[PDB]
C-alpha cells in the first residue's frame, strides 16, 4: 500500500506548478485579445497579477 | 469568459470527445476483439510459428529513419493437451536464427528438456538445415511428437493410482522408471516410449514360486493401455 | 486501496483535460504572433490592466 | 559520447533489468543474478580490410554478469550496444565469438 | 519520450521503441506468419461467441474446411464449452461431417481428444 | 457404421435386397433421364450429372 504513496506526492508535485503557468499563460489570451501589439508590460502590472495568483491560491 | 469562447472546452462537454486524448474505440475494439479468440482456437493445434526480432541486431540506414532487421529470426511453439487435467501445460518454445552467410536456419534457444535431443532432430533434416518454412514444419512436428509420447505415459499411470487399483507410485519424469505398487508384491517395470518392453516383480511370498514369478513376467507384457485390463485378471488369479 | 486508485485516475484526468488547455492555449498564443504584423508593441493601458485585475 | 525527468529515469533502470535479467520484476539485493559465475574468457574476431581482427576480454569476480549491470546503472557503459554474450548469455560457458556467433572453447 | 504501443500499431514504431526479446504486439502481421506459413489451406471460421454470465461460461462454435484440393473439399463443424475462468473445459461435441470423410473421420471419435483429431485431419 | 444406420440391428435384409434397391433406382432413372431428354437438351443438368460422377468417383 506504499507503492500508491510516492507515485501521488509526484503526483501531487507535477500538477501543481503546471497549474500555475496555466493561470498565467491564460492571463495573457485575456491580455493580448484586445491588444494584438502589447505583449510586453511593467513589472508591477505583471506581479500585481501574481498578487491575485496569490489569493487565488 | 472571453477567452472561454476561443479556447475549446468541447472535450469536457462530452465525454466521448475526452477520450481519445486520454484510446482504443469501440469500433477497434470489437474489430480487434474477434481476432485474439481466432488465435485461441488457431493454437488449438499446438504447433504455431510466432514473429520475433533481436534487439541488438538492429541497425537503421539513415537514409530516410526506417528500421531494418539484419538477421531474421523465427520462433516455434508446442503446446500438448492433457485428457485428464482438460487444461494445457507449461508451452515450449524453439527458437531459430538465420546465418548470414549460407542463409541458413541454425538452432539459437529452445526450452525442450535435456532428455529431448532436439539438436539430434535438426541434423536429421535432409540438408542438415533448414530452408524453407515447410522444412522447419517436419523439425517442429516431430518434437512435438515425442513431447506427447512422454507425458502421455505419465497420466495413464496416475489414472490408475486414482481409480485405487494400485497403491502409493513414484515415478521419475521421462517415467520410465515406475514403482508399481499394488500390493504386498513389489513390481518395478521399465517401460519403453508408449510400450512396454520389460517388467520386474521383486517381493517373493513363501508360497510364491520361481515358476510363478517367470510367467506373471509374460502376462504382464503388451501394450500401455492393455495392462490394465491384464492387470485385473492377474491378480484377481493370486487371491482366488 | 481502490479509493486510493480511483483518486489517482483523477489526477490525470484533469492533467490530460489541462494539458490539452495548456496546448490550446500555448497555440492560442501562436495565431496571435501572426495577427499581430510586429511584435514590438505600445505600453498596455492602464484601464485595460484595471478590468484584467477585475476580471475573477 | 556527448553525456532530469523522473519518469524517463525509471525507464532507463527498468531497460538495465530486462536486459541482465530477462524480467522486469527479475527473478531470483537486486542486482544479484539467478546464477553466480566466477570466471569468463571471451574472445572476439572480426574481419576489417580483409584481414582478421581479434580482442581477448578476461573477467574475475563473484557475479560477472551481475557486476556488468550496475556498471549500466551508473552510466559507465552504453546498454545499447551491450551484445549478447556479455549480457550475461551462456552462463559459465567460456567460449570464442566468430562472425556473431558463439563456440564452445574445449 | 515516452509511448504506449497497443495490439494494432504501426510495423515502424513497433520496431523502433523495443528493446526487449518478446514476441511481436503487432497482430496482424502475427496472424500472417501464422496462417500463411504454418497452416497453408486452410480456413478457420468462427461463428458466433456467447457468454454464459451465471457461471461465467462461454460457448464456442467454429467451422473449419481444408482447401488442400479445390475439387473436393470438406467441411467440420466443433463446438466447445470453456470454462473461460481457468484451463479447464466442459465438453465437446460436432454438430456435423462433411458426408465424404463421414466414415474416415469416425475412426477420429474413438480416440477422444481435441489435438488428435485436428492434427491428424490436417496431416 | 451399418450396424448404427440400420436402426434395427440386423443387416440380413439389407445384403438380399440391395441389388433389388439398385435394379429399381437405375430403371426408374431411367424414365427421369428420359423426360429430361425430350423435354430439353439439358446440357447444365448433364454437366451437373458429370461433375457429381467425377465428385463420385474422387471419393
Amino acid at each position: 500500500s506504499e507503492k500508491q504513496w510516492e507515485r501521488i506526492q509526484q503526483l501531487e508535485k507535477e500538477h501543481v506548478e503546471v497549474y500555475r503557468e496555466l493561470l498565467i499563460t491564460l492571463d495573457r489570451l485575456y491580455l493580448i485579445r484586445k491588444h494584438n501589439h502589447a505583449v510586453i508590460l511593467s513589472h508591477t502590472q505583471q506581479r500585481l497579477l501574481e498578487i491575485r495568483h496569490q489569493l487565488q491560491i | 469568459p472571453g477567452v472561454a469562447d476561443l479556447l475549446d472546452t468541447d472535450i469536457l462537454t462530452s465525454p466521448s470527445k475526452r477520450k481519445r486524448k486520454l484510446d482504443i474505440s469501440t469500433s477497434d475494439r470489437s474489430e480487434l476483439e474477434d481476432y485474439i479468440v481466432l488465435e485461441n482456437v488457431y493454437r488449438m493445434f499446438g504447433i504455431t510459428f510466432f514473429p520475433l526480432v533481436d534487439p541488438i541486431d538492429l541497425k537503421i540506414k539513415d537514409a530516410s529513419g526506417e528500421i531494418f532487421v539484419d538477421r531474421e529470426m523465427l520462433g516455434i511453439r508446442l503446446e500438448v493437451f492433457s485428457e485428464r487435467t482438460s487444461q494445457f501445460e507449461k508451452p515450449h518454445y524453439v527458437l531459430l536464427k538465420k546465418r548470414i552467410k549460407s542463409n541458413s536456419w541454425f538452432l539459437f534457444k529452445h526450452t525442450i528438456p535435456s532428455f529431448i535431443d532436439v539438436q539430434g532432430i535438426f541434423d536429421d533434416t535432409n540438408g542438415g538445415l533448414v530452408i524453407s518454412h515447410d522444412d522447419a514444419y517436419l523439425f517442429a512436428k516431430r518434437v512435438f511428437l515425442q513431447l506427447v509420447e512422454v507425458q502421455k505415459r505419465r497420466q495413464i499411470f496416475k489414472d490408475l493410482e486414482a481409480k485405487k487399483i494400485i497403491h502409493d507410485l513414484d515415478l521419475d519424469l521421462e517415467s520410465s522408471m515406475v514403482s508399481f505398487f499394488v500390493k504386498d508384491i513389489k513390481v518395478e517395470l521399465f517401460v519403453k516410449q508408449n510400450e512396454i518392453v520389460s517388467c520386474s516383480i521383486l517381493d517373493d511370498i513363501h508360497d510364491f514360486s520361481q515358476n510363478n514369478k517367470s510367467k506373471w513376467e509374460i502376462a504382464l507384457l503388451g501394450s500401455l493401455d492393455d495392462l490394465e485390463l491384464k492387470l485385473n485378471h492377474s491378480f484377481a488369479t493370486i487371491f482366488k | 486501496k481502490d479509493v486510493l486508485d480511483v483518486y489517482i485516475k483523477n489526477l490525470e484526468n484533469q492533467i490530460g483535460n489541462k494539458r490539452y488547455f495548456l496546448k490550446q492555449a500555448q497555440g492560442a498564443i501562436d495565431e496571435i504572433t501572426k495577427r499581430s504584423l510586429d511584435t514590438e508593441g505600445k505600453p498596455v493601458n492602464s484601464e485595460v490592466f484595471t478590468e484584467l485585475l477585475r476580471k475573477p | 559520447l556527448n553525456d532530469e525527468e523522473p519518469e524517463i529515469r525509471r525507464l532507463r533502470l527498468e531497460k538495465n533489468m530486462i536486459k541482465f535479467k530477462g524480467s522486469a520484476n527479475g527473478v531470483m539485493s537486486r542486482y544479484s543474478s539467478l546464477v553466480p559465475i566466477e570466471k569468463v574468457g571471451f574472445t572476439l574476431k572480426n574481419e576489417i580490410n580483409s584481414r582478421i581482427i581479434t580482442i581477448k576480454l578476461k573477467f574475475n569476480g563473484n557475479d560477472i554478469f551481475g557486476g556488468l549491470h550496475e556498471l549500466c546503472d551508473k552510466n559507465l557503459i552504453n546498454i545499447d550496444k551491450v551484445p549478447g554474450w556479455l549480457a550475461g548469455e551462456n552462463g559459465s560457458f567460456s567460449g570464442t565469438i566468430m562472425n556473431g556467433d558463439f563456440q564452445r572453447e574445449q | 519520450r515516452v509511448e504506449r504501443i497497443n495490439g494494432l500499431t504501426n510495423l515502424q514504431k513497433e520496431l523502433v521503441t523495443k528493446y526487449d526479446t518478446l514476441p511481436l504486439l503487432n497482430m496482424n502481421l502475427r496472424l500472417s506468419y501464422l496462417r500463411d506459413h504454418t497452416y497453408p489451406h486452410l480456413q478457420v471460421s468462427v461463428q458466433s461467441r456467447d457468454r454464459v454470465h451465471n457461471d461465467g461460461i462461454e460457448v464456442l462454435v467454429v467451422n473449419y474446411k481444408f482447401c488442400r484440393n479445390t475439387m473436393n473439399p470438406f467441411e467440420i463443424q466443433f463446438k466447445m464449452f470453456y470454462k473461460f475462468e481457468d484451463s479447464t473445459l466442459l465438453k465437446w461435441e460436432i454438430l456435423r461431417i462433411s458426408t465424404n470423410v463421414r466414415l474416415k473421420a469416425k475412426q477420429l471419435l474413438a480416440t477422444r481428444n481435441f489435438q488428435k483429431c485436428l492434427l491428424s485431419l490436417y496431416e | 457404421s451399418i450396424k448404427e444406420a440400420s436402426e434395427d440391428d440386423d443387416i440380413s435384409e439389407y445384403f438380399a435386397t440391395y441389388n433389388g434397391k439398385l435394379v429399381v433406382a437405375l430403371e426408374e432413372m431411367k424414365l427421369l433421364l428420359e423426360e429430361a431428354v425430350k423435354t430439353f437438351g439439358n446440357s447444365p443438368e448433364k454437366r451437373e450429372k458429370i461433375k457429381k460422377i467425377l465428385s463420385e468417383l474422387k471419393k
